[PDB]
């Protein structure tokens, strides 16, 4: 019944088959094209599907109003950069393309999934479809122990996060008599009960999982270290954003905004956010992890889009959450890039890469500026307007802690690209003293550079886009 | 009150004490082969609180992937890691043990408070007895989004495990 | 030769002592991410019971 | 309540059938010579003595043949009730499951190909 | 035998399943008590549907995905387990701390 909506989805699906078979014949294929193919037509498939119809839904399984595609038009995106950044990683380590880009297709479908899944049976199905594919590509690399210990890390404490929300699920459904769905559940249960704030932070256990807010964090800077670099890219894209899609798909429509006590527990959860994932980052020695700790401060700063729900905090939480894909696709992209060439190495070993590299140094500062919220570049109008819509609800508390934890973050950005550029011939690191002197990785940086610099002041384009998407949310 | 309801009891007390005692040396019990075994024992007593509770057909698809399928590959596993346990004793295990048990007793202290004081609305009607062709309505009609991605699911779980288990 | 050595001393100092506490709690509570998966679990079960209790 | 027609015989006679084994085998202990213990209890390796060390060498013969086992359990449980409601589901229903047991068949065939 | 009973029941043996699963220390234990928890919550969804939902039993459908996921994150489990045994040659999860 009303199948359309899937016409996105399914055409990723088919590509995950058919770049199976191909991989089941040939062994030795092109299947990073006709994936990246697959995901622009995937993405091309909402334009009639945006503005012509209303919102629709599935079977009430499913729905597709301008949220649900914007959040899948995200992760798609989010999959299409990450494809490119893993061609030449995973084939210059002894492994399979083909068996890989198949696990991050599912990983995207699931993701694309859970975006407009309005039903407790589906949204579990879609959360575990993501997470199994999230275990499999940590663990991808299965020569390094690094990799191996972060991925049973990484499925323990998941596989408990879901138990949890499993938990929380079944109280929800038992709860409202039957109803799986989540808008009659709402027209059930209106009325603050014990069972429905179990329920509720249940729920919020496995939430805070996906969208790392602390004390929910404490995987990621073990999973950004251990997980190949272009699966962290996607994990802190693609996995935040349905994480962050499920949570307002869920709490706004789902626990009746009469029990606004998630308001209270995620001001709790960004306060802490803000506080240690940017304090901790502070002192850190590798990149990977920096941007682990990194991630855990922007998820906290996204938490006050919808801790002050005012049809604007809504609208600088997508705007956000959009900028950060072009922000940390560009940040992972020169951090593969740099690994690649020579270093495979942490922060102290960029010393001096002005002088060998320039684009890189010049690819990279971008990158890690809009991240630090810089003039005119992305982030700097991502993190005003988060700011903004902050005061004006009234939270005072909320963003004068985050302007303190921008600069926090200011420091620890900046004291990346002062190795990148201060150095003279003396004081390169040994990964750059000897420093060797592809084109889908190329083409990708300089695509997410170019948009993170563009993107910020050419912004009105994409601030109709986020209020059309909004205007959906409940309230 | 009747011969019917008092063996509906008897049975559902002897179950639940089999499953807590089983579940208690799943994770209590030192050797882990008798955990892999005992939690066979789990998994059969619960699929038979599930009879109990009128639904026939997942019992016996829980008998199939529980205790035929997923016990079986937990026991093989459990075979493909025998090192004679050479564990040495770390200082920093009663901080760990003791924080384990008292969130799990008041976690369940919690649950328990909620599950007595909460109204369930218990709809007095009685259950139906054909759960197996209602089951096959709900995956074509209202579960059909899930019933069409646990495929691929099982697709991606293959593919990703003979990836992480192959040897080369 | 007060003055210079208060602004040496005193004010320089009073404006460097953030920094350097920033500096410390970071380094010292990186160790919060112990590196075992159980205590990462016993962290994410206090969250619970916890919240649940405000 | 209980409305599941046919349980009162499993109950009883999945008793009697533990029965069976539990009370052969008390009326073999009854009923059968005492001990045996100094060399009889030694493990039969035709007749030599036991190598020593007495490992396996381990390998994933077994557990692939298990992983792939359990794949198609669950598609087994997914395919049941889709047969039995084969009548009131009709057509629609046939390209559903249709599509699902293609998707299992890929399974299989990229299992069949390493 | 009333939904008060069974809710307890699984709640308990949540309860027992997350103490396995964070103070035990071999690796296939903690799998076997994630295995603990998901049928803590089928408990749950069957109980519900049988005297809640009694007619169009939902529960029952969403108990049957629960089992063929768990058994799919088992699956998935195993293999981490042996890749990880593969490389470390233990299963003592108090050996795999990379950190300070
Ligand atoms: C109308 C029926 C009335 C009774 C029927 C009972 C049938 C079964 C039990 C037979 C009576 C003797 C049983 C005692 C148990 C025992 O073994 O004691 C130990 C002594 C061993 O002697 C002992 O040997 C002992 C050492 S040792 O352990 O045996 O090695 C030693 O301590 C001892 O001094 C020495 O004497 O053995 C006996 O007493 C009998 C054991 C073998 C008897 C087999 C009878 C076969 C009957 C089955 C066929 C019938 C068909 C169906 C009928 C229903
Ligand atoms: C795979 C390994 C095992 C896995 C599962 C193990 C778990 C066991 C399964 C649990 C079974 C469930 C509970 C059984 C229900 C008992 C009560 C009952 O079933 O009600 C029936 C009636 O219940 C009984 O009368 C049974 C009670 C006696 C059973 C006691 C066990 C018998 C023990 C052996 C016999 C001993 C006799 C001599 C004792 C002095 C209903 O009758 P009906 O089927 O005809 O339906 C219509 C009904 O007639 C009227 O409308």
């Amino acid at each position: 019944g009303t199948i359309l909506p899937e016409t996105i989805l399914i055409v990723t699906l088919l590509v995950v088959l058919l770049a199976d078979l191909i991989q089941g014949r040939q062994a030795d294929r092109w299947t990073p094209y006709f994936a990246i193919v697959g995901l622009g037509g995937a993405i091309a498939t909402m334009i009639p599907l945006w503005t012509q119809p209303a919102t629709i839904s599935f079977f009430g399984s499913f729905i597709s109003d301008h949220l649900s595609l914007f959040f899948r038009g995200l992760i798609a995106l989010s999959a299409l950069g990450t494809i490119l950044m893993s061609i030449r990683y995973v084939e210059q380590t002894g492994s399979s393309l083909g068996e890989f880009m198949t696990i991050l297709l599912t990983a995207t479908v699931g993701g694309m999934f859970i975006a407009g899944a309005q039903e407790l049976v589906f949204i579990f199905v879609a959360l575990e479809t993501l997470s199994i594919a999230s275990y499999l590509l940590t663990g991808y690399t299965k020569r390094d122990s690094r990799s191996n210990e972060a991925a049973l890390k990484y499925l323990l404490i998941g596989a408990a996060s879901s138990a949890i929300f499993l938990y929380g699920s079944s109280l929800l459904y038992g709860l409202s008599g039957g109803h799986t769905q989540l808008p009659a559940i709402a027209q059930a249960l209106s009325s603050e009960s014990l069972g429905l704030v179990v329920a509720l932070v249940f729920v919020i256990a496995g939430i805070s999982f996906k969208i790392s807010a602390v004390p929910f964090h404490q995987w990621t800077p073990d999973v950004y270290e251990g997980a190949p670099t272009p699966v962290v890219a996607f994990l802190s894209v693609g996995s935040k954003a349905a994480g962050f899609a499920l949570a307002i798909r869920f709490l706004t429509l789902a626990f009746p905004s009469v029990t606004d006590q998630w308001q209270l527990i995620f001001t709790v959860l960004a306060i802490l956010s803000m506080i240690l994932g940017n304090v901790v980052a502070l002192a850190q020695t590798s990149m990977k992890r920096m941007l682990a700790y990194s991630s855990i401060g922007q998820a906290g700063f996204v938490m006050i889009g919808f801790v002050v729900g005012t049809e604007a905090g809504y609208a600088s939480m997508l705007f956000y959450l959009l900028v950060y894909l072009f922000m940390n696709l560009g940040a992972f992209t020169c951090v593969i890039l740099f690994s690649l060439r020579t270093g495979t190495d942490q922060i102290s070993e960029y010393a001096g890469l002005y002088q060998k590299d320039p684009l890189l140094t010049l690819g990279l500062s971008l990158c890690l500026l809009s991240l630090g919220g810089i003039p005119p570049l992305a982030g700097f109008f991502g993190k005003i307007y988060l700011f903004w819509a902050g005061w004006q609800a009234g939270a005072y508390g909320l963003v004068l802690l985050g302007l303190l934890t921008s600069v926090i973050s200011i420091y620890y950005y900046i004291r990346v690209v002062k190795m990148m550029v201060v150095k003279e011939p003396q004081e390169m690191s040994e990964a750059v003293r000897n420093y060797p002197e592809l084109r889908p990785l190329q083409v990708g940086l300089v695509m997410t550079v170019i948009a993170t610099s563009l993107a910020g002041i050419l912004a009105n384009p994409l601030f109709n886009l986020v209020n059309t998407a909004v205007w959906d949310v409940p309230q | 009150m009747d011969l019917a309801t008092l063996t509906q009891t008897i049975t559902f007390f002897a179950l639940a004490a089999a499953v807590i005692i089983a579940a208690l040396g799943v994770v209590l019990l030192d050797n882990v082969v008798y955990s892999a075994f005992l939690l066979g024992g789990v998994f059969l007593s619960i699929a038979g609180l599930y009879i109990l509770m009128n639904a026939d057909f997942v019992s016996a698809a829980q008998i199939l992937i529980y205790v035929g399928a997923v016990n079986v590959l937990i026991l093989f596993a459990i075979m493909l890691v025998n090192k004679r346990e050479t564990y040495t004793p770390v200082p920093g295990r009663w901080l760990r043990q003791g924080g384990a048990a008292v969130v799990s007793l008041g976690v369940f202290a919690l649950l328990t408070k909620m599950i007595l004081q909460t109204p369930w609305q218990l709809s007095s009607v009685p259950p139906t007895p054909d759960s197996i062709t209602t089951i096959g309505q709900h995956f074509f009609s209202d579960f059909l989004l899930p019933f069409e991605l646990a495929s691929v699911l099982l697709l991606m779980a293959l593919i990703g495990a003979v990836v992480l288990a192959r040897r080369e | 030769r007060i003055t210079a050595w208060f602004d040496r001393t005193f004010v320089d100092g009073t404006g460097n002592a953030f920094g350097v506490v920033t500096l410390l709690g970071g380094d010292r509570l990186k160790y919060s991410t112990t590196g075992q998966s159980q205590a990462y679990i016993l962290t994410i079960l206090m969250g619970i019971a916890i919240l649940v209790i405000a | 309540v209980f409305v599941l027609s046919g349980y009162e015989y499993f109950l009883g006679f999945l008793i009697i059938c533990s029965l069976v084994p539990v009370l052969a085998l008390a009326a073999s202990a009854l009923l059968r010579p005492k001990s045996g213990r100094m060399i009889r209890l030694t493990t039969y390796e035709s007749g030599m003595e036991p190598i020593g060390g007495a490992w396996i060498q381990f390998n994933v013969r077994y557990y692939m043949f298990a992983l792939v086992f359990v794949i198609f359990d669950v598609e087994t449980v997914f395919l049941y009730p889709w047969a039995v409601a084969f009548h009131q589901l009709g057509l629609l229903a046939f390209i559903e499951a249709l599509i699902f047991i293609a998707i299992l068949v890929v399974a299989l065939v990229y299992a069949w190909r390493k | 035998m009333q939904l008060t009973y069974v809710l307890i029941l699984a709640a308990l043996l949540f309860c027992i399943g997350i103490y396995g699963l964070v103070t035990s220390r071999n690796a296939v234990r903690v799998l076997m008590s994630i295995e603990l928890l998901l049928n803590a919550v089928n408990l749950n969804l069957i109980g519900f549907a049988n005297y809640l939902d009694g007619q169009q039993i939902k529960g029952q459908v969403f108990a049957v995905f629960v089992i063929t996921v768990a058994a799919a994150e088992a699956a998935v489990g195993l293999a981490i387990i042996l890749a990880i045994y593969r490389n470390r040659d233990t299963v003592d999860m108090e050996k795999f701390n990379l950190l300070k």
